[PDB]
């Protein structure tokens, strides 16, 4: 019954085609996620190392009131006062 | 910090953007304080100013991108309010529907944001109705919110009446035809509510059935009749109605 | 369940159609459910026929009331003799039979007979019957030849000179999706049927497309297909000899083009 | 003490409902949290209500 | 989908029609690539149907389970936010089996594929680590622990026609290993250094042995990730004012030694990563 052989063959062919496409997609997902982990990992690494080389108040409030006054005379286009 | 960042008002990056906008965005997104720096949207849909409104005239793209960030953060309600400020009703209705969907069920009356979400939805619906496809989807989504409210509240008579008047859900087997027409003709923000609208109309029929049954067998007959007629109206419906006929027996 | 089903099935003058339906509603299992559902479809068909016979004949109503009728009997003894085109469409839909030109004739008969039974009012009656049948048969492609219905109805609207949108609004009233309708319209345009040329209305297809698309815009990939078809029909109309109707269709479709561009 | 209609449905109220899902949700949470609870009486009550965990003699509160 | 899931529920209940279950599962997974598709799939309560019976299968079959896990992972990747709830639910259900799959890799191709699928699911979930630890605090932690354990297991198995079958098994092991490595990365300093060293060791063992290009890419990703993680931890200890300056300088010196040696051996093998590593060594020197 060559017919049944043919049909089971075509069916298993479809099954293998789908399983292979599935595994290929899964590997693509894994590798893409890997490159993503690498990129974001380098970003965390750089922010980190910048924190690493970092290891070997009232005044700011006055400066901030002053800066607010300055930019305020800026936006209104007033004569730019001497900071 | 924004008073300091106003000092970079004229600064341009190497790519031409205003350092003011970038700093304001990073701050508002970081400090959970968008409401102060960029403003807050009142109930009527008018923009209460932010501090960053003092240094520039227009913050449309700012509002859009920040609403996008809040979306990314899963911050639904604030994204709705922000896009609402940016004059984008489409995204507004989108998020409104997205959230109103699970609002089908009501418990812990005041404790749950049920009241809060109801108020916000009512205000947004009023805003859009005062402000054919988008508006019809909107107003029908609002009536659907009302229907879901009466369903989750035990308000049964008035909401079934309004349902009859709306001709969105079929209550008769022949209305199968009618149902298709309505469900096929309406716009987006209404069809998004169509699923829960069907569920609530069915359960309203169901509680009326039980109150009738709770003359008896005739009540069970009329109940399963309405069930199968609604089934013919709407696959899921037929399984549900067969199941209800099973359970009440 | 078995008992109430039997009472529903008993051929008897005492168990009317209404009590039959109620006993049904009060009524190895999966095939039983499929049987009962097919039964319900045939029953909707039978009740449609009976109601039409009663409003539009005594023995036929009494007989369709007296017992359950199978598809063939309804088709030959009931649906055909009284020429209930919509009924035959529903029947062959329930029978899964597919006959294209026959479906054409069924839709065309619905249209013309309705246009008759209201001797504007004619086209309105056509809308009435065509919708009443489409909403019944649009789900079974073996008994609602959308292409044929649209073609024959456009021929009719050209015959009596009604509004070119009646076909589109009518088909949409039966929930036929606007994209498949756009395909039907574009294909009818591409066939370059010399009939429409004979009626000196060579742009009726184009105006129908314009109404459909403007309705669509008022209420991205579908819009892309629309851009393609608008460009295509624009080329085809720019290839035709310039008549006032031609240039008016041209400018209207161009306005729809830019409108869809803003909509894309 | 929507949960009240549910409670009555469990004990007394007939609660014929259309397309409603019952005893699936209870067993779920019970397996999730209650199954490990340190309240013998509570877990026993969950078993009783949701017809689950039939293996548990729950003999902490059942001795005879 | 309604009738389909009703059927599948029945089937898993009786444990029949394995071919049917698998084919339907594959069809579902193929449909799941689409946004609207997976949207309706959830709208079908695919979880509400499958999650309950799936206990029965462990209480082709393992193939069906794997395909289901794959569909779950893809569904998370398709609609993370609104689906994380059900995903966590199913995981809490399938937690024990996921652990068994992650542990079986020690003692078999089926164990390999099961571990790979469980790991892929864990990865798809990792993108919501916040809510993950939020709801299932023990889960994320035991997960990180066992994931370190299993990445080490993969490294140890790898570093040390039947030749063809063995090479294929090792290639799949290496692909899964690189996946699990980038995974634990996406989540002492000496342990990190051991990871990087085993990475360079596997790289040398593979480049010596001349599916395989997969091992090369996975090991390179793993090296990048181990560098990033060790560096981030060390920069934490450095910027942390609670860590004493004594520990700061001691770690600086020891890490500078280990990193100089490692970067030297690296440049020896490979003859911006080398620049970053040299700069980290110097700023640690």
């Amino acid at each position: 019954d060559i017919q049944g052989f043919l049909k089971n063959e075509k069916d298993n062919a479809l099954l293998s085609a789908i399983e292979e496409s599935r595994k290929r997609t899964f590997v693509m997902a894994e590798e893409y996620h890997r490159e993503s982990m690498l990129v974001e990992w380098e970003q965390v690494k750089q922010r980190v190392l910048h924190t690493l080389l970092a290891s070997g108040d009232n005044v700011e409030m006055a400066y901030a009131r002053q800066m607010y006054m300055y930019n305020e005379k800026v936006v209104s286009g007033h004569l730019q006062p001497s900071l | 910090a924004l008073q300091y960042f106003y000092f970079l008002r004229n600064e341009k990056d190497n790519q031409g953007e205003s350092m003011f906008l970038r700093c304001v965005s990073e701050l508002v997104i970081e400090s959970r304080e968008f409401d102060m720096l960029l403003g807050k949207l009142e109930k009527d849909g008018s923009r209460k100013p932010g501090a960053i409104d003092k240094f520039t005239r227009d913050t449309k793209t700012i509002i859009n991108k920040v609403a996008s960030v809040a979306e990314n953060k899963g911050l639904f309600e604030e994204a709705a309010k922000l896009y609402d400020l940016a004059k984008n009703p489409d995204k507004v209705l989108e998020l409104t529907n997205k959230l109103l969907s699970p609002v089908v069920s009501q418990i812990s009356a005041p404790q749950s944001n049920r009241e809060r979400l109801k108020n916000m939805a009512l205000a947004i619906a009023e805003r859009y109705k005062s402000q054919k496809s988008i508006n019809s989807t909107f107003y029908l989504l609002l009536d659907l919110i009302t229907f879901f409210d009466e369903y989750h509240a035990g308000h049964i008579d008035l909401s079934f009446d309004v349902i009859e008047r709306l001709k969105l859900v079929p209550l008769s087997q022949d209305s199968v035809e009618e149902r298709v027409a309505a469900f096929r003709n309406f716009s987006d923000e209404i069809r998004h509510n169509l699923s829960e609208i069907l569920l609530a109309t069915m359960n309203i029929l169901f509680t009326q059935y039980k109150r009738l049954k709770g003359v008896q067998e005739d009540k069970d007959s009329v109940l399963r009749s309405q069930a199968r007629a609604l089934i013919t109206f709407a696959g899921d419906t037929n399984a549900r109605l067969v199941q209800m006929e099973v359970l009440m027996n | 369940a078995r008992v109430v089903a039997k009472l529903a099935d008993m051929h008897s003058p005492e168990i009317s159609l209404k009590q039959r339906l109620e006993y049904i509603s009060r009524a190895a299992d999966g095939e039983f459910l499929h049987e009962l559902e097919e039964k319900l479809e045939v029953a909707r068909i039978q009740l449609q026929i009976q109601e039409t016979l009663t409003r539009q004949v005594g023995d036929a109503v009494s007989q369709l009331d007296s017992q359950l009728m199978d598809i063939t009997k309804m088709f030959g003894q009931y649906a055909d003799p009284f020429r209930l085109s919509e009924c035959k469409l529903a029947i062959i839909h329930c029978a899964g039979h597919s006959d294209p030109i026959l479906v054409q004739t069924l839709w065309q008969d619905i249209i013309d007979k309705e246009l008759s039974d209201s001797m504007v009012d004619r086209m309105q009656s056509l809308h009435l019957k065509i919708t009443s049948l489409g909403k019944i048969y649009a789900s079974t492609p073996r008994y609602f030849p959308l292409e044929f219905l649209v073609k024959y109805l456009e021929q009719q609207v050209c015959n009596f000179s009604w509004d070119a949108g009646f076909v589109t609004y009518t088909m949409q009233e039966i929930n036929v999706p606007v994209p498949k309708l756009l395909e039907v319209y574009d294909h009818l345009f591409k066939a370059r049927d010399p009939w429409w040329s004979r009626m000196k209305k060579p742009l009726h297809l184009l105006e129908s497309i314009y109404i459909l698309l403007s309705g669509y815009v008022q209420e991205r990939r579908f819009t892309t297909l629309c851009l393609d078809a608008i460009s295509c029909y624009l080329v085809e109309l720019q290839s035709m000899d310039p008549a006032p109707a031609l240039l008016n269709t041209v400018s209207n479709f161009k306005s729809l083009q830019a409108k869809l561009e803003r909509l894309s | 003490q929507d949960f009240k209609n549910c409670f009555q449905e469990y004990i007394h109220n007939k609660d014929r409902r259309l397309s409603p899902t019952t005893e699936n949700k209870l067993r779920l949470h019970y397996r999730r949290a209650v199954r490990a609870s340190t309240d013998p009486y509570k877990r026993a009550v969950y078993c009783i209500i949701g017809r689950c965990d039939v293996s548990d003699n729950h003999s902490e509160v059942a001795d005879k | 989908l309604p009738i389909l899931f009703s059927a599948l529920e029945v089937s898993l209940r009786i444990k029949q029609n394995l071919h049917f279950c698998e084919a339907i599962l594959h069809f579902l997974f193929t449909l799941a690539k689409t946004h609207q598709g997976a949207a309706a799939m959830a709208g079908a309560g695919i979880t509400q149907t499958v999650c309950l019976p799936l206990l029965s299968v462990y209480q082709s079959w393992p193939g069906v389970y794997r395909l289901t896990v794959s569909l779950m992972e893809r569904l998370l990747k398709t609609l993370r936010y609104n689906f994380l709830s059900e995903a966590l639910d199913f995981v809490g259900v399938h937690q024990e089996r996921i652990l068994q799959c992650l542990s079986a890799v020690r003692t078999s191709l089926s164990c390999l594929e099961e571990a790979d699928h469980t790991v892929g699911f864990l990865l798809q979930l990792s993108n919501f680590t916040k809510e993950w630890h939020f709801h299932l605090p023990q889960l994320i932690k035991d997960v990180q622990v066992n994931l370190c354990y299993l990445c080490q297991a993969c490294t140890s198995l790898l570093h040390s026609l039947e030749l063809r079958q063995l090479r294929t098994v090792q290639h799949s092991l290496l692909k899964i290993l690189g996946k699990t490595l980038a995974t634990l990365r996406a989540f002492s300093f000496g342990t990190l250094l051991a990871t990087v060293n085993v990475t360079l060791s596997m790289l040398g063992e593979m480049d010596k042995k001349k599916e395989s290009k997969n091992n090369k890419s996975l090991l390179l990703f793993i090296m990048e990730n181990c560098f990033y993680l060790l560096i981030s931890q060390a920069v934490r200890y450095l910027r942390d004012p609670s860590v004493h300056p004594r520990d700061k300088q001691r770690m600086k010196q020891e890490l500078s030694s280990e990193l100089s040696t490692l970067l030297s051996s690296l440049s020896r093998y490979f003859r911006p990563l080398i620049q970053l590593v040299q700069a980290f060594v110097r700023h640690v020197q």
